[PDB]
RNA sequence: GUUUAUUAAAAACACAGCACUGUGCAAACACGAAAGUGGACGUAUACGGUGUGACGCCUGCCCGGUGCCGGAAGGUUAAU
RNA sequence: CCCC
RNA sequence: CGGCACGUAGCGCAGCCUGGUAGCGCACCGUCAUGGGGUGUCGGGGGUCGGAGGUUCAAAUCCUCUCGUGCCGACCA
């Protein structure tokens, strides 16, 4: 209702600004994820002293690691071969666990939460595009080659 | 028991006076729900059985204070 | 073992991979000591009316001889998957190795 | 088949017994036998809930696998059996590498058949596979509602459900009541109808024929006395009321469905 | 076959059958301030309610009234 | 359209 | 009690505002049609728009009030 921002928001905020956001939006989503903090004097002092110039600017640094993981893949192409589904569809629909292991055993540091599928799960067989996001600011693009084992 | 874990709000009786004052008996209960608050000190969640006026009370106070209150009151969280 | 001229259409989707399907279509009969007569792959042509709202179709014919217990097998094979559509079978007549 | 019992005496004049000679007449497989204690109409608090119920012959619950999660191991049908629980015949089938297990009779199985469940299986009565790996327009039984619950749908004798369409990641189904719903496609089901398709015309001809099945008499209301049922009371068979439950609610009429938590799935209700 | 133990045992009750109606399963419905439980370790060839009441020939007209199911066009209409 |  | 909606020749109705000369079936009278008839046509009477008063250059069609006649809500001498 007067909450203070921790860093850049997806929308309606930039930094250190106070907004009449909704409680449903504040208690559940913002405050526990580290994107906002209620308007009290302890928090205002904390912000104007340790955040407006130090912690926000350190949060600007991890943008470097984000842009790094954006293109860490020396191949930028991951081939998965599981099984041929009778010349047609695929047996095991590739989701998030099928890729979070092929990336960790390949070197690209990506978690089950960093993957973002455009249209649900893929159930075809063919080399298709998927978008990766290591950060709300850094969106990568890595191609996948769907093969059969 | 339908009691707010944070305010002690409990059911209280009363009446149900009609348009001709028949005055049957009737209860009054809290808008009581079971929410999963966050606690940074512990970096955890905490499930309570609280009320709407307790939802705004933790907004005001803070989830640390209320916990010391409840601990000195002798109730498990 | 009887002479047949079984023909079928194919979706443009798997139309390009029909070479990979030819040998497996025909092996079920060849191992059965069947006789192939002709392999007319008419290919991609324009349909005459919308088949499930389509606009094209890949025609292929078999011109083969085979027994019933395996010809019915290949029939149900065509029918289970969704890559073949609107098939047809002939009976008992001699082979024709011409008439493209 | 159905046999019109010979009228030797009253109690057979109208009887018909659905009898199948192909099923086992010996004893069942104990390791899949659990006791099932009758609790006629009475819950943890006594105070009978459902009327019209009573005692009957002693049964024994058979451990039946609806989930069918062996998902890739063949199974040979050892034999059949008659479970007195549902309506249907059961099929005892043992897997290649050990375990024996019970399943439902899909109306077309005979002892010695080979089957298999899973996503890399064939299309034959008794094979169980996900609705995404299914040809639409088929006819199935033992359908799930969640991906793994096991099966809650169309498992009574003679029944089946005709898949009509697949809406992407969901599946439209026509139940054997007129309704058609929309469920998730990662569910699991078995092909073919279910056996004992002639239980529909299993006539009883006798009171005991039900009074030992478990049924207990249910009494008309306009005979009861008004203290016991709205329809009660009257000098000489006088209804003069509206047909309602014992508890006031009206029957022959009012729709009671008030869920709102599932109408997202119901496409077209029954009529 | 059952019933008015202790003035009525029957033409009354129930009955297998028939029909109607409800219920998609965390069912509908009942015992419960509730958690839960029976229904059912069943899932519409299943279950609950209602009525009539083996089998056989059959089940006529009326939707004005009441109740029930559909429509939201319009009039009326509570809190705030 | 009906009607001798 | 407040709000609304009906009322046009015997009947049933548009006209029920976007104010301009009361019209359309049904009845009724008369021709005509027919070999003799029914409908069919061409016509003829029969209404002052429930009453009252305003707004109006004009009413019906607009406002008010009433008289019926229904509906929905109200109502603790
Ligand atoms: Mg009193
Ligand atoms: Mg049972
Ligand atoms: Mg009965
Ligand atoms: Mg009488
Ligand atoms: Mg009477
Ligand atoms: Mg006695
Ligand atoms: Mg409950
Ligand atoms: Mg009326
Ligand atoms: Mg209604």
């Amino acid at each position: 209702m007067q909450v203070i921002l921790l860093d850049k928001v997806a929308n309606l905020g930039s930094l250190g600004d106070q907004v009449n956001v909704k409680a449903g939006y504040a208690r559940n989503f913002l405050v526990p994820q580290g994107k906002a903090v209620p308007a009290t004097k302890k928090n205002i002092e904390f912000f104007e002293a340790r955040r407006a110039e130090l912690e926000a600017k350190l949060a600007e640094v991890l943008a470097a690691a984000n842009a790094r993981a954006e293109k860490i893949n020396a191949l930028e192409t991951v081939t998965i071969a599981s099984k041929a589904g009778d010349e047609g569809k695929l047996f095991g629909s590739i989701g998030t666990r099928d890729i979070a292991d092929a990336v960790t055993a390949a070197g690209v540091e990506v978690a089950k939460s960093e993957v973002r599928l455009p249209n649900g799960v893929l159930r075809t067989t063919g080399e298709h595009e998927v978008s990766f996001q290591v950060h709300s600011e850094v969106f990568a693009k890595v191609i996948v080659n769907v093969v059969a084992e | 028991s339908r009691v707010c874990q944070v305010t002690g709000k409990r059911p209280v009786t009363g009446n149900n006076r009609s348009h001709a004052l028949n005055a049957t008996k009737r209860r009054f209960l809290p808008n009581l729900h079971s929410h999963r608050f966050w606690v940074e000190s512990e970096k955890r969640f905490v499930t309570l059985r609280v009320s709407a006026k307790g939802m705004r009370v933790i907004d005001k106070k803070g989830i640390d204070t209320v916990l010391a209150e409840l601990r000195a009151r002798g109730e498990k969280y | 073992m009887r002479h047949y001229e079984i023909v079928f259409m194919v979706h443009p989707d798997q139309s390009e991979q029909v070479p990979g399907m030819i040998e497996r279509y025909t092996a079920a009969i060849t191992g059965a000591e069947g006789k192939i007569h002709r392999l007319e792959d008419w290919g991609r042509r324009q349909l005459a009316y919308p088949i499930n709202k389509l606009h094209k179709a890949h025609y292929v014919l078999m011109n083969v001889e085979a027994p019933q217990e395996v010809i019915d097998e290949l029939e149900t094979t065509f029918r289970f998957n969704d890559a073949v559509i609107r098939s047809m079978v002939m009976r008992t007549k001699h082979a024709v190795t011409e008439a493209s | 088949a159905v046999v019109k019992c010979k009228p030797t005496s009253p109690g057979r004049r109208h009887v018909v017994k659905v009898v199948n000679p192909e099923l086992h007449k010996g004893k069942p497989f104990a390791p899949l036998l659990e006791k099932n204690s009758k609790s006629g109409g009475r819950n943890n608090n006594g105070r009978i809930t459902t009327r019209h119920i009573g005692g009957g012959h002693k049964q024994a619950y058979r451990i039946v696998d609806f989930k069918r999660n062996k998902d890739g191991i063949p199974a040979v049908v050892e034999r059949l059996e008659y479970d007195p629980n549902r309506s249907a015949n059961i099929a005892l089938v043992l897997y290649k590498d050990g375990e024996r297990r019970y399943i439902l009779a899909p109306k077309g199985l005979k002892a010695g058949d080979q089957i298999q469940s899973g996503v890399d299986a064939a299309i034959k009565p008794g094979n169980t596979l996900p609705m995404r790996n299914i040809p639409v327009g088929s006819t199935v039984h033992n359908v799930e509602m969640k991906p793994g619950k096991g099966g809650q749908l169309a498992r009574s004798a003679g029944t089946y459900v005709q898949i009509v369409a697949r809406d992407g990641a969901y599946v439209t189904l026509r139940l054997r009541s007129g309704e058609m719903r929309k469920v998730e496609a990662d569910c699991r089901a078995t092909l073919g109808e279910v056996g004992n398709a002639e239980h529909m015309l299993r006539v009883l001809g006798k009171a005991g024929a039900a009074r030992w099945r478990g049924v207990r008499p249910t009494v008309r209301g306009t005979a009861m006395n008004p203290v016991d049922h709205p329809h009660g009371g009257g000098e000489g068979r006088n209804f003069g009321k509206h047909p309602v439950t014992p508890w006031g609610v009206q029957t022959k009429g009012k729709k009671t469905r008030s869920n709102k938590r599932t109408d997202k799935f119901i496409v077209r209700r029954r009529s």
